[PDB]
RNA sequence: GUUUUUUCACUGACCCGGUGAGGCGGGGGGGCGAGCCGGGCUCUCGCUUCUGGCGCCAAGCGCCCGGCCGGCCGGGCGCGAC
């Protein structure tokens, strides 16, 4: 969405707005993708730490 | 004294983790038909 | 499992566990002729010489 | 109405090749055809896209599997045996 | 229990600022008569302060380490919250609801967190809060 | 407990109060309302690991059901396929606790 | 005095295969230090037909170890890969299916496909529709793997070569009748001219060594020695036994 | 001894395969179980597997070196990456 359909070779002419949308991976990625992305860069990148921490604390006890 | 943003970020060069170092491979150069040569007809000397 | 495979075999050599079931099994229906009628090895671990010499003495 | 006896998906080839041939291709053509539930939405939009390659339109998931059949008796019972080779590998 | 409390850090999940972290001012989660949906006023980082290194100028430091904030009502199933929290006042005097229909008073709310976002980025503390997430 | 928890929904889904789907019971979880959170076994894993963690944030359990969407229908006693499950009300019934 | 078909084959020109939509080598990923001491994570971008090929391919996407880059592999596709699903490829790697690891590091009575039948080869053996190697037996002791083949005969393979775990893709394709010659016509189309095959008793005695003769017959025994020179090698090359087959 | 010969295996011509010839072989030092009484040997490992994110152009730590006025305004080299 917010891209105009047009022939690729024409895209010199358009103006950047005419090219992306105004968000992260604009013109590039869909909203839908980006958002449960940013869900799966947050949700492995904590359960990082949950296994970090449990290193430690299986390690402790020995 | 210490200026606490300057965090020590290190990297784990553990296989499929980081990236690897560009570390030495003078060893593992294609080296030239000339250089190749001259090195394995000194060993036809100590084979 | 609550002991290892030395002391089975002092539990193995009298009926130890043949005794036990026995026993345990007069008040469900009252059984004579209990053994352990065979044992089957299949898993050893990694052989250590020292363990081996420790059987035998 | 019910319109043929005992042609189904094979009416389409008439008089044409033989019935114990005929006969042969129906079960196969409708298993190929025929959609499936796909494990992942749990929707029927599971179609044969291609010979081995198959497809959810709901999902955008695509699976290699048999060329006829989504599964094969092969590949599922290699499945249930690669599973229980690696219950002795790790015990 | 109700965890949407104004501590809370959130991800923007969509919008202009989508996978920014932003802190929760206000919890409004039974809708008014203008936004009968469940919506949070957040107060966010759109520029995030680079990456500071030791060997760095003081100057170029100061320069390097500057936020530029949004502060933006959203629906809380258009943000993503999280375990952290980043206890910082933001006073309700300036950051508040009355802020989108002046725009000045939104150009005051918008400087308000860049000051008070600025110092704490310095301290060291909520050091996740202050560094982009990487989708 | 197999038969159990299928038994245990039936029981909910005549006396006690439920939400069927992702996003209503996204809100019960953000409401304070949502005392377990069931989830059939075949929902993306990414959606699966949202709920576990908005689960955790409001200290609600999280259950993952023993068979795909399509049995957690039938398990509900509804006519088409749900993933996600918050019980707002068990009513006269024994789930939240086993 | 006509050269045979066979012989016009191997000179190339019109029997030359039809590779101009085929899609990619279909290879393994390059033995590196993430192949052959743990492994390296990667996914299945899009399961994907090739022409000429009844097995469908997987472009599988690998993370570079050394530059910043982003690598693209095309394995014979495992029965059971799905788009999204992590392949797995070193020495460590789980025996799950779709999931490359060398033959040495695996069980007896394993199903592989896309088999090394040497270490660095990239992928040579039981890689065509519905075809599985099993691994029969190791030797520690000169590190040797006997590997039955699809066609059933036991090879001796060097245990430092590797296989992904399962079945091919589009497996059972050869049980549906080609019911008309159009079907054939568009199968031979995507792969070389080798289909309208004119028996050689049909053709003249100059083009084929059974051609000829008032009737319609081979005259000569069709059985034919190893030996024989090109334009004569034809018909049952070689026949150990021949007719029809009593017994297993 | 000399020569012939047979089987085991050697590499170094010769052949093959892969790669952008990207970590080969030995040794050393940090994990892990086993073994006598803080010390030591014959071995084992080397970091990534709940998710259709992300990663390169170094942080850190040492070490040297050029002004205004021991204090501030900028460069190099070593490890990290034996």
């Amino acid at each position: 969405r917010g891209v105009r359909a047009v022939r690729p070779k024409v895209l010199m002419r358009l103006s950047k707005t005419k090219k992306h949308v105004s968000r992260a991976y604009g013109g590039s990625m869909c909203a839908k993708c980006v958002r449960d992305r940013i869900k799966r860069a947050f949700l492995i990148e904590e359960q990082k730490i949950v296994v970090k921490v449990l290193k430690a604390q299986a390690q402790s006890q020995k | 004294v210490v200026n606490p943003l300057f965090e020590k970020r290190p990297k784990n060069f553990g296989i499929g983790q980081d990236i690897q170092p560009k570390r030495d491979l003078t060893r593992f150069v294609k080296w030239p038909r000339y250089i190749r040569l001259q090195r394995q007809r000194a060993i036809l000397y100590k084979r | 499992q609550t002991n290892d495979l030395k002391e089975v075999v002092n539990k193995l050599i009298p009926d130890s566990i043949g005794k036990d079931i026995e026993k345990a099994c007069q008040s469900i229906y009252p059984l004579h002729d209990v053994f352990v009628r065979k044992v089957k090895m299949l898993k050893k671990p990694k052989f250590e010489l020292g363990k081996l010499m420790e059987l035998h003495g | 109405a019910k319109r043929t006896k005992k042609v189904g998906i094979v009416g389409k080839y008439g008089t044409r090749y033989g019935a114990s041939l005929r006969k042969m291709v129906k079960k196969i053509e409708i298993s190929q055809h025929a959609k499936y539930t796909c494990s992942f939405c749990g929707k029927t939009k599971m179609k044969r896209r291609a010979v081995g390659i198959w497809h959810c339109g709901s999902c955008m998931k695509t699976v290699a599997g048999g060329a006829w059949t989504y599964n094969t008796t092969s590949a599922v019972t290699v499945k249930s045996a690669i599973r229980r080779l690696k219950e002795l590998k790790d015990q | 229990g109700k965890f949407m409390k104004p501590g809370k850090v959130v991800l923007v999940l969509a919008g202009r600022y989508s996978g920014r972290k932003a802190v929760i001012v206000k919890n409004i989660d039974d809708g008014t008569s203008d936004r009968p949906y469940s919506h949070a006023l957040v107060a966010g980082i759109d520029r995030y302060p680079r990456k500071v290194t030791a060997a760095m100028g003081k100057k170029k430091i100061a320069k390097r380490s500057k936020i530029k904030s949004f502060v933006k009502v959203y629906n809380y199933n258009h943000l993503m919250p999280t375990r952290y929290s980043v206890d910082i006042p933001l006073d309700k005097t300036v950051v508040n609801k009355d802020v989108f229909r002046d725009p000045a008073l939104k150009r005051k709310a918008r400087r308000e967190a860049k000051v008070k976002f600025e110092e704490r980025y310095k301290t060291g503390k909520n050091k996740w809060f202050f560094q982009k997430l990487r989708f | 407990s197999l038969e159990s928890i299928n038994s245990r929904l039936q029981l909910v889904m005549k006396s006690g109060k439920y939400v069927l789907g992702y996003k209503q019971s996204l809100k019960m979880i953000r409401q304070g309302k949502a005392k377990l959170v069931i989830l059939a076994n075949n929902c993306p894993a990414l959606r699966k690991s949202e709920i576990e963690y908005y689960a955790m944030l409001a200290k609600t359990g999280v259950h993952h059901y023993s068979g795909n969407n399509i049995e957690l229908g039938t398990a509900c006693g509804k006519y088409y396929r749900v993933c996600t499950l918050s019980i707002i009300d068990p009513g006269d019934s024994d789930i939240i606790r086993s | 005095g006509r050269v045979i078909r066979g012989q016009r084959k191997g000179a190339g020109s019109v029997f030359r295969a039809h590779v101009k939509h085929r899609k990619g080598a279909a290879r393994l990923r390059a033995v590196d230090f993430a192949e052959r001491h743990g492994y390296i994570k990667g996914i299945v971008k899009d399961i994907i037909h090739d022409p000429g090929r009844g097995a469908p391919l997987a472009k599988v996407v690998f993370r570079d170890p050394y530059r910043f880059k982003k690598r693209t592999e095309l394995f014979i596709a495992a029965e059971g890969i799905h788009t999204g699903q992590f392949v797995y490829c070193g020495k460590k790697a789980q025996l799950n299916i779709g999931n490359v690891l060398p033959v040495g590091t695996m069980p007896e009575g394993t199903i592989v496909c896309c088999l090394e039948e040497k270490p660095g080869d990239r992928g040579k053996l039981a890689r065509a529709s519905g075809n599985y190697a099993t691994v029969i037996s190791h030797n520690p002791e000169t590190k040797k793997t006997r590997v039955k083949l699809p066609s059933g005969s036991k090879k001796v393979i060097s245990s430092a070569n590797r296989a992904v775990v399962g079945v091919v893709a589009g497996g059972g394709r050869i049980d549906k009748p080609i019911l008309k010659a159009g079907r054939a016509y568009h199968k031979y189309k995507a792969k070389r001219n080798c289909w309208p095959r004119v028996r050689g008793v049909a053709m003249n005695p100059v083009e084929h060594p059974f051609g000829g003769g008032n009737h319609q017959h081979i005259g000569k025994p069709s059985t034919i020695r190893r030996d024989a020179p090109a334009g004569r090698k034809v018909g049952l090359i070689a026949a150990r036994r021949t007719g029809r087959l009593r017994g297993t």
